[PDB]
């Protein structure tokens, strides 16, 4: 396929320690990881952990509500399935087709941009149903605590910022970051009006405790709405900007090379809000280009990528339709994925200990 | 033709709209009726979410249909 | 099981009709119709029409939420299932525990009554998603019609109102009934202040139309919570009483004996705002106390007798308890009872015919 | 213990709660903190509709579990 999933170390332990309590008896699957397991020949004892990872990631349907729709018991996804697949990121390159802006503010890109897309799913602080696991990392007894929150955070962002400065040293190039205010949406829950420092102050810690761990990751252009002052900082090498699109106006959107990057010196790379449990597209697989997931997804051709099928890019309405072969028959991209019986499964690597990504066989060793 | 927005007060209040009524349209009626802007609105319909621009026909909506209204709120 | 199911002559005609469209396949079943369909091995042609009848009805779940979750399509039910469910009504013979008072406010009956119940689906003017039935069949471009309320509620209650005539009738005595706001819950929706004159009226045409029809039907005491007047009305021999328990201070119960009846002149029967798509009493089938329906099939051995368990009753909090037998092990409500064994909602199902009296389908359908 | 209630703005709010906490005096600090009275609130927890008079710990809520409120009516 097109993507990529990273995953860390800390949750490859995850996934050890659930795998070898489902081999002993000692815990049971969710329903979704059950339905995509009966299709398995092979038992969990007999796959690798690869298999098991891939399996447990094909569980997410394209289009889920992780802030009501979501038990957190047997129901849906067991809690340790969640704390497994928060943690789990995939990256896409991309074709960028407009300025990523939300609703009708949009700006379409005249030539569109070659980029990367990294599906990173912030910190579910909001539930239907019981409390999620990230509640239970982050809370302590209610009160949001920072530093769970940067290890949540790092734990997620870390392994996708090592795949951009390799592929920016591949490219002869240095690494443009976009980043929104992830998790400070419909996640934050209760917390929708404190969470927006909590996130600017786990990013500046995640980049300056690896700054020479990143040495090609050069500009970092975060941009939650609103809740945050504008404001320029160095870290080691790397300018991170703190750009609010509601505050300031006119600032580069989040599928726009920030100020002072440009496709000959720096890719272009987009963190991208993710969620737990549905497909890189989540609301655009249902047809809408909303939250920043969806936005995002719809600018670009995610749809393509995940799916394979080439689709064509709406301009009025900022959007990756459907083929159509397809679409000449409101039929969105999730009707393609139930109609032609597309999965989501990909590639996954892990971040090693030293600080390098591969196989999940090859650093459980 | 009259629709039904279950409001946010747990109530559902009627609604006096067209086929061709936009859903921006919808949400101003629905700012009128209950107060809420429409830049907070997210329109719901049988899971579908409707955006601006398109109308109620196209998506479908027929004579009696319910809408649920959600609190729409900015970030990621 | 000592259950039984009625229905009017209209509805028997709907429930034709869509047996006849499915057997040429002008009609599809939706999920749930067709998943109860399933667990069975003959066709639409080859059963008659009590049996198909009798699947449609088990088509049921013992708890839904027919304002909200329910999506009126093949998803669950469509429309001329629900068309066909809202018409059907249910009685059986109950031990009254308690007055039915709500929440915490019943008073535990010394004696329990010998009574009846008849769970009647209420007109459904809400929907989570989507058009409902009686939205389509009751609205004129948005107006509530009260005469095609009307209607709709004769088809509902007048088998029912027949069959307990004919009980009192049996037992040398006159039937006096409790009637709630049946539609005046959520099942109003965007309605639900201005529907409680359009019930009450329904009531009262219902009663005038059929007065000679029912002999023996005697007291009627209809109590909306408020936003009724405190009236008596006389429709021929029928005292028709509007005493709504919220505006007057000491009303009888709905599971009590009206002002005027006693066991040895009348027999007890209540009627009950029902559903289209649930079990008699559904919010108690999740373990709740809280509708008129949930309060009187917890106040009443219905969960005995649509499961025929022996259940036990609880003073203290006013409810019928699954069997100790089962209940040994959290909070196990009835549904957890039903669901461990695989019970299922089906009983007689009988008809309303012409000349008003109560046949099997197929003596009715001709 | 603190718990989340969905409330009736569309949003979420937090109570310091106990296990031992009557549904009623959760509806008391729903109250408190939003101003419906107890007497038109339903407190649903994932499905289950809590009854005034059993405590948390009966149903078995979690350390940071959510209830929906609903807006309560009378009849059926």
């Amino acid at each position: 396929m097109a993507y990529q999933l990273l995953l860390s170390k800390e949750t490859l332990n995850k996934i050890l320690q659930y795998k070898q309590n489902l081999e002993k008896g000692l815990a049971t699957p969710g329903k979704f990881f059950l339905e995509e397991l009966s299709k398995q020949e092979k038992s969990i004892s007999e796959m690798d952990i690869t298999t098991f990872t891939q399996l447990l990631i094909q569980s997410k349907k394209p289009q889920v509500f992780a802030e009501s729709q979501v038990y957190h018991d047997g129901t849906d996804w067991t809690l340790e399935e969640e704390s497994i697949l928060g943690d789990v990121s995939v990256n896409m390159p991309v074709t960028m087709y407009n300025d990523g802006g939300h609703g009708s503010s949009f700006k379409n890109h005249p030539k569109p941009i070659s980029g990367y897309l990294a599906y990173v799913p912030g910190a579910l602080l909001a539930s239907g149903s019981g409390p999620t696991s990230d509640m239970k990392e982050v809370l302590d007894n209610g009160k949001l605590n920072q530093d769970k929150l940067n290890a949540l955070y790092e734990r997620r962002l870390l392994p996708q910022l090592i795949h951009f400065n390799e592929l920016a040293r591949q490219n002869e190039k240095q690494a443009a970051i976009t980043i929104p205010g992830i998790g400070t949406g419909a996640f934050s829950g209760a917390y929708y009006d404190v969470i927006k420092p909590y996130v600017r102050n786990a990013l500046i810690h995640i980049l300056e405790k690896h700054k020479d761990s990143l040495p090609y990751i050069d500009i970092i252009h975060y941009d939650p709405y609103m809740g945050d002052e504008p404001a320029e900082k160095k870290i080691g090498h790397m300018s991170f900007r703190v750009s609010p699109s509601g505050v300031v106006r006119g600032t580069t959107g989040q599928l726009d090379y920030p100020l002072g990057s440009n496709p000959d010196t720096h890719i272009l790379v987009s963190i991208v809000a993710w969620d737990h449990f549905s497909w890189p597209g989540n609301d655009y697989w249902g047809g809408a280009r909303q939250t920043d997931d969806g936005v995002k997804a719809a600018s670009t051709d995610t749809m393509g990528q995940v799916t394979g099928a080439t689709g064509v890019y709406d301009k009025k309405w900022g959007r990756y339709m459907p083929p159509e072969s397809f679409t000449k028959d409101m039929s969105d991209w999730g009707d393609y994925v139930r109609e032609n019986g597309i999965v989501f499964n990909g590639p996954v690597l892990a971040l090693d200990k030293s600080g390098k990504l591969d196989t999940l066989e090859n650093v459980a060793s | 033709m009259q629709i039904f927005v279950k409001t946010l007060t747990g109530k559902t209040i009627t609604l006096e709209v067209e086929p061709s009524d936009t859903i921006e349209n919808v949400k101003a009626k629905i700012q009128d009726k209950e107060g809420i802007p429409p830049d907070q609105q997210r329109l719901i319909f049988a899971g579908k979410q409707l955006e601006d621009g398109r109308t109620l026909s196209d998506y479908n909506i027929q004579k009696e249909s319910t809408l649920h209204l959600v609190l729409r709120l900015r970030g990621g």
